[PDB]
C-alpha cells in the first residue's frame, strides 16, 4: 500500500518524501544515502527532603530495642556478679551515640567498656553512612520520569505496579512494523489500547484519554517548542530507541540515484542541510 | 581595568581586519585611504591606546 | 586543677573530643571559651571534610596541555622547566599557524627542527617534548609504538578536524568520475576494509583507599615518636 | 522444557553484611564476656 | 554412508566432557527422566598457543547432540561427531597467495572435503548463501547486551589498614605500658583508656600518669580522628561519585559515539554477529572499538564480565537467559 505498491509495481519511480527503513524494505528497493538522521520517543501526559525512610524503615528499629534489651540484661547480670544502669541502660547505650552525655561510672569487670566500644564503633560507621546519604543526597535534584524507557518494568504488565496505563501507534504503519520486527508482545498489548490521529493522540494525551504515545522524537521537539502550556518534556533523545534516518528509495537499477546520491553528498558538506 | 571580575582567555582566533565599512565607486576610495595610510605611519593609534 | 603549665594537653584534646577527661570546670569563664573553642572546632571539621570532599570531586589524572590556548603556548616562564616544541617546515601546517597565530610561529622559529624522522629519533632520546602533527599517522605511529610509550594528547577532541582530498586543476572533467569513484569506495565498506587492514591496533585508548597521605602521617608520626623519646630522655 | 524453561545505606541488602557481621561480633563478644566472668 | 559430522563448542548447545576411564559416557540423569544419551566425539584440547597437540575421543552431549539423534531417528544413515579445530565461526579472509578471499573454520573444514555436515546455529547471510545451500531455520534468536548492574565496609574492602590499626593500638597500649613501669589492674585501666582514646563517643573513665606520655595520647587522639574522618570522607564522597549510570540499551548511544576506557564493549572474535556490524557502514566506531579486545571463546568473555573487566557484552539473548 502507499509509496512501496507505487515504485515496486512500477507506477512510480521513487519516493522523496519520508521513508522508513527496515529489512524488507532493503529487500524490495534500494534506499539512498540518510539524508537526516532522525530518532523516535514516547510522549506521555508528564503533569505535575521531607521525611526520610533510608536507614531504618521500621524494621531495624526492633532490632535496636533487642540489642539495648541484651546489653541491659547483661548489666544487670554484672551488677548481680558485683550505678542506675539496671533499667535505665538504655538511656546509657543510646545516649553515648551522639558524644555530649554525662559521663557515667562504668563497672571494673571489664565488661561495659568494651561493648561501649563496639556500640562506639558501629556509630562512627552508622555516622560515615549517614554522611553518605546526606552527601548522596546532592545527586538528585529532579523526579525521575515514570517510564524510563524501552527497559522499563511496567511494560510487561502493568498490574505489577498500582496504576495502570496503555499506549498506542498509528493504525498499519511503519511502527507497528518495527515494533513486531522487535516485540510481538508489545503489539500484543499495543492492539486492545490503539488510537486513530496522532494529533487527536496528542489531544488525548492532553485531556488524560491517553496516557503515552510512540511518535518521532525530534517533531515531538519541535512540536514541544510551539507547545502551549510547555508541559512536554521529551524523556530521552534516543537511548532506548530505535533512532534510524531516512533516505531516499529508488527502483532496484536505477541509473540516476547514484547522481542523486551525488547531490545528497553536495547538500551536507555545506551548510544547507 | 574598570571592574575586578573579568578574565580574558588567550583564545585570539579569527584576526580581522576592523576599518571603516565603504560603499561603491567614488573618488573618496583613494584620499580617504590616503589619510588612513598617513594614519597609520604616526602614533595615532598609540596615543587614542 | 592542672591548667598552668598543662594546657596544652587539654586545649588540644578539646580540639579533637576524643573523650578525653581532664577536670571538672567550676569557671564560668573556662566553659564559656571551651563552648566557644568546640564550636570553632566543629565547624573546622566541617571544612576539613569539606575540603577532602572538594579534593576528592577533582579527577584523577589531566594531560599536560589541555587546549590550544594553554598558558604554557603563551609564554614557558609560567612553569618551571623549559618545554620545546617543533612542526614541519615547508608544510600547510605552519602556514595553518600562521593563519591563526603568527606569534606560534615566533615561538616555533627558536625550537625549529629538521624532520619527521629526526624527530621521531628525538622523541625517544629525549631532545623534543612535543610535536604538532596530523591526528591518525600519530595514532599509526603510537599502534606500533613497542611499549605504547609516545601518546597523543587526547585522540584529536580540541583540533581542528579537517579532512583529505584529492587536488586536481580546475577544469577537469574527470573529476566528477573520480568523485564517483570515491563516494563507490566509501559507501560499500570497501574503505572501511581498507581503513581496518592498513591501521595497526596494539596501543589502545587510556590503558577510598590512599597511599601517600597516610605515609605523610606516618612521617608526621616518627618525628612525634622522636620528640616523645626526647622528652622522655629528659 | 530441557533446557530453557528449566530455571535455577538502604540496611536490607547493602548493610545485610553489616548486619551479618556486626551479629557474628556480638555472639563472639558475649561469649568472650560470659568466659571473662567464668573465669575471675 | 559415512558422515563426518563437524560442530562447534557452543556452550548450551555441545556439551563437551572428558571421560571417566577409557572412552567412556556417564550415561547422567536429568530432572525429567530422559537419561543422556551422550556421543563420543573427537575433540582437541586446547588453541594453538594453548596445546601444541592434544585430541582425544571425549564424550559430546546438550541440545544440537540430540537434534542429531533425532534426525538419526527419523531418516536412516551412520555419522560420527568430529570437532573443529579453532573456536571460531569463519569469516572472509583475505590469504596471502593470489589475493584471495577464503573460509576458515567449520566452513573451511566442511568445503575443503574434511566434513559432511555443519551442526551449528549457522548465521544466514548474503556471502553463506551464495555458496552452499541450507536448511529451514530452526531457531530465531535475538541479539542483546549483557551488563553488570552492580558499600566495602570491612569485608568487602581490602584488609591492610584495619589489622594495621589493630597492630598500631596494640603496640601504642604496649609501650604505654612500658612508660607507666618506667615512670620518670594496671594494664586493664591501659587497655580501658587506649580503646576509649579510640572509642571517640564518651566513656566514664579518668586520666593516667602520662608526665612524659601525654604527647603520645595526644598524637593518638589526633591520629585517630585524622584517619576516621579520612576514611569518612572518602567512603563518603566514593560513593557519591560511584555513578548509576550503567546501562547501554541497544545499539543507539550518541555516549558511544565518543567512548573513553569505561564504555567497554567488544564481541567474541571472527563472529558472524561481528561481519554483520562490519557490513552496516554506520558502525565504524563501534567496530574499530569491538575490535580491540576480541575474545576467542565465551567462557574468556563470561570470566571477563564476572571479574568486572567488561561492562557490555554483545551475544544471542537466550543463551544469555540461560546464563542468567
Ligand atoms: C489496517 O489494514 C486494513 C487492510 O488490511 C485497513 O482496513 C480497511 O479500513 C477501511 C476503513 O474505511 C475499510 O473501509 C476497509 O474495508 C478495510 N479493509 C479491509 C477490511 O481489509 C485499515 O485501513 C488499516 N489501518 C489503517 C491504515 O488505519
Ligand atoms: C586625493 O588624491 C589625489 C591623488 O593623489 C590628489 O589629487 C590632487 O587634488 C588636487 C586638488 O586641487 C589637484 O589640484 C591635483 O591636480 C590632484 N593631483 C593628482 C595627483 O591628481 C590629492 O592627493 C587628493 N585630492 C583630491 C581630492 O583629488
Ligand atoms: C624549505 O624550503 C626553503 C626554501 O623556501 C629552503 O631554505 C633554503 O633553500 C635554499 C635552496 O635549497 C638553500 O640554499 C638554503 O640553505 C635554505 N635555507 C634554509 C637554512 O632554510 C629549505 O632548505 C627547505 N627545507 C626545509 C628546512 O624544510
Ligand atoms: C531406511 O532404509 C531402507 C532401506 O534399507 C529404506 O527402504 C527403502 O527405501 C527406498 C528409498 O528409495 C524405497 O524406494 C523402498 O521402497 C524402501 N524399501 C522397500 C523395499 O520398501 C527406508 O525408506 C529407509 N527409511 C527412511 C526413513 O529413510
Ligand atoms: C603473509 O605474508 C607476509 C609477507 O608478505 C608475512 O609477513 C608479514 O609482512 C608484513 C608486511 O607485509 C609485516 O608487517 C608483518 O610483520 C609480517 N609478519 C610477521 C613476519 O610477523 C605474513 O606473516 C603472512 N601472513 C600469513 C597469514 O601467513
Ligand atoms: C588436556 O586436557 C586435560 C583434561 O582432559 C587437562 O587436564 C590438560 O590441562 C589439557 N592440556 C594438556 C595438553 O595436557
Amino acid at each position: 500500500n502507499g509509496m512501496i505498491g507505487e515504485v515496486v509495481y512500477q507506477r512510480a519511480v521513487m519516493a522523496v518524501g519520508s521513508l522508513t527503513i527496515n529489512e524488507e524494505r532493503s529487500e524490495v528497493v534500494d534506499f539512498s544515502v540518510p539524508f537526516v538522521e532522525t530518532g523516535i520517543s514516547v510522549m506521555v501526559s508528564r503533569s505535575n527532603p521531607s521525611a526520610f525512610l533510608e536507614p531504618f524503615s521500621a524494621s531495624v528499629w526492633v532490632m535496636m530495642f533487642v540489642m539495648l534489651l541484651i546489653v541491659s540484661a547483661i548489666a544487670v547480670f554484672v551488677f548481680e556478679y558485683f550505678s542506675f544502669t539496671i533499667g535505665k541502660a538504655i538511656w546509657l547505650l543510646w545516649g553515648l551515640v551522639f558524644n555530649n552525655s554525662v559521663p557515667v561510672q562504668n563497672p571494673k569487670g571489664t565488661t561495659s567498656k568494651i561493648m561501649v566500644s563496639v556500640w562506639a564503633f558501629f556509630a562512627v560507621i552508622f555516622l560515615a553512612s549517614y554522611t553518605a546519604n546526606l552527601a548522596a543526597f546532592m545527586i538528585q535534584e529532579e523526579f525521575v520520569d515514570q517510564v524510563t524507557g524501552l527497559s522499563d518494568k511496567k511494560f510487561q504488565r502493568p498490574h505489577d505496579y498500582s496504576p495502570p496505563f496503555r499506549f498506542g501507534t498509528v493504525p498499519n504503519g511503519s511502527t507497528e512494523r518495527n515494533i513486531r520486527n522487535n516485540y510481538p508482545y508489545m503489539h500484543q498489548y499495543m492492539t486492545r489500547f490503539n488510537q486513530r490521529g496522532v494529533e487527536d493522540a496528542l489531544v488525548s494525551l492532553k485531556t488524560g484519554k491517553l496516557d503515552a504515545f510512540i511518535y518521532d522524537a525530534a517533531v515531538l521537539n519541535y512540536k514541544a517548542g510551539r507547545d502551549e502550556g510547555c508541559k512536554l518534556v521529551t524523556i530521552g533523545s534516543g537511548y532506548i530507541f530505535a533512532t534510524t534516518g531516512y533516505g531516499i528509495a529508488l527502483q532496484k537499477g536505477s541509473p540516476w540515484k547514484r547522481q542523486i546520491d551525488l547531490a545528497l553528498l553536495q547538500f551536507v558538506g555545506d551548510g544547507e542541510m | 581595568s574598570q571592574k575586578c571580575d573579568l578574565v580574558t582567555t588567550g583564545e585570539l582566533f579569527f584576526r580581522s581586519g576592523f576599518g571603516i565599512g565603504m560603499r561603491k565607486d567614488s573618488p573618496w576610495k583613494q584620499n580617504v585611504s590616503l589619510s588612513i595610510l598617513k594614519s597609520h605611519e604616526n602614533g595615532f593609534m598609540e596615543d587614542l591606546d | 586543677s592542672f591548667t598552668i603549665g598543662k594546657a596544652i594537653w587539654l586545649l588540644w584534646g578539646l580540639v579533637f573530643n576524643n573523650s578525653v577527661p581532664v577536670q571538672n570546670p567550676k569557671g564560668t569563664t573556662s566553659k564559656i571559651m571551651v563552648s566557644v573553642w568546640a564550636f570553632f572546632a566543629v565547624i573546622f571539621l566541617a571544612s576539613y571534610t569539606a575540603n577532602l570532599a572538594a579534593f576528592m570531586i577533582q579527577e584523577e589524572f589531566v594531560d599536560q596541555v589541555t587546549g590550544l590556548s594553554d598558558k604554557k603556548f603563551q609564554r614557558p616562564h609560567d612553569y618551571s622547566p623549559p618545554f620545546r616544541f617543533g612542526t614541519v617546515p615547508n608544510g600547510s601546517t605552519e602556514r595553518n599557524i600562521r593563519n591563526n597565530y603568527p606569534y606560534m610561529h615566533q615561538y616555533m622559529t627558536r625550537f625549529n627542527q629538521r624532520g619527521v624522522e629526526d624527530a621521531l629519533v628525538s622523541l625517544k632520546t629525549g631532545k623534543l617534548d612535543a610535536f604538532i602533527y596530523d591526528a591518525a599517522v600519530l595514532n599509526y605511529k603510537a599502534g606500533r609504538d613497542e611499549g605504547c610509550k609516545l601518546v597523543t594528547i587526547g585522540s584529536g577532541y580540541i583540533f581542528a578536524t579537517t579532512g583529505y582530498g584529492i587536488a586536481l586543476q580546475k577544469g577537469s572533467p574527470w573529476k566528477r568520475q573520480i568523485d564517483l569513484a570515491l563516494l563507490q569506495f566509501v559507501g560499500d565498506g570497501e574503505m572501511e576494509e581498507l581503513e581496518t587492514l592498513w591501521l595497526t591496533g596494539i596501543c589502545h585508548n587510556e590503558k577510598q583507599l590512599d597511599i601517600d597521605n597516610m605515609a605523610g602521617v606516618f612521617y608526621m608520626l616518627a618525628a612525634a615518636m622522636a620528640l616523645s623519646l626526647i622528652t622522655f630522655i629528659w | 522444557k530441557t533446557w530453557v524453561r528449566y530455571q535455577e545505606t538502604l540496611t536490607f541488602e547493602n548493610m545485610a553484611g553489616v548486619f551479618m557481621l556486626v551479629a557474628g561480633g556480638i555472639v563472639a563478644g558475649i561469649f568472650l564476656i560470659f568466659i571473662e566472668i567464668a573465669y575471675k | 554412508t559415512r558422515l563426518k559430522i563437524v560442530t562447534i563448542h557452543q556452550e548450551p548447545f555441545v556439551y563437551v566432557k572428558p571421560t571417566m576411564s577409557d572412552g567412556t559416557c556417564k550415561e547422567e540423569f536429568t530432572v525429567n527422566g530422559d537419561p543422556v544419551k551422550k556421543v563420543i566425539c573427537t575433540g582437541p584440547n586446547d588453541t594453538s598457543p594453548g596445546s601444541p597437540r592434544h585430541t582425544v575421543p571425549q564424550c559430546c552431549y546438550g541440545f544440537c547432540i540430540d537434534l542429531l539423534i533425532k534426525l538419526a531417528r527419523t531418516m536412516n544413515f551412520t555419522y560420527e561427531v568430529h570437532l573443529v579445530a579453532d573456536g571460531k565461526f569463519g569469516t572472509q579472509e583475505r590469504v596471502n597467495n593470489s589475493n584471495k578471499k577464503e573460509w576458515n573454520g567449520m566452513m573451511g573444514e566442511l568445503l575443503s572435503g574434511q566434513a559432511d555436515m555443519i551442526v551449528a546455529p549457522l548465521t544466514i547471510n548474503n556471502e553463506r548463501a551464495q555458496y552452499i545451500e541450507f536448511s529451514k531455520p530452526f531457531k530465531y534468536q535475538g541479539l542483546t547486551i549483557l551488563v553488570k548492574k552492580e558499600d566495602s565496609f570491612m569485608q568487602p574492602f581490602q584488609s591492610t589498614l584495619w589489622l594495621l590499626v589493630g597492630l598500631s593500638v596494640h603496640v601504642v597500649a604496649v609501650m604505654l605500658y612500658l612508660l607507666d613501669r618506667f615512670s620518670p589492674l594496671t594494664l586493664s585501666s591501659a587497655m580501658w583508656f587506649s580503646w576509649g582514646v579510640l572509642l571517640n563517643s564518651g566513656i566514664g573513665e579518668g586520666a593516667p600518669r602520662s608526665f612524659s606520655a601525654r604527647i603520645l595520647g595526644m598524637v593518638w587522639a589526633g591520629f585517630a580522628m585524622i584517619i576516621v574522618a579520612s576514611y569518612t570522607a572518602n567512603l563518603a564522597a566514593f560513593l557519591v561519585l560511584d555513578r548509576p549510570e550503567e546501562r547501554i540499551t541497544g545499539i543507539n548511544d550518541p555516549r558511544l559515539r565518543n567512548p573513553s576506557d569505561k564504555f567497554i564493549y567488544a564481541t567474541v572474535k571472527q563472529s558472524s554477529v561481528d561481519i554483520y556490524f562490519r557490513r552496516q557502514v554506520e558502525l565504524s566506531t563501534m567496530y574499530r572499538h569491538m575490535e580491540k579486545h576480541n575474545y576467542e571463546s565465551a567462557a574468556e568473555a563470561i570470566q571477563a564480565v564476572r571479574d568486572n573487566k567488561l561492562h557490555a557484552f554483545i551475544w544471542d539473548s537466550a543463551v544469555l537467559e540461560f546464563e542468567a
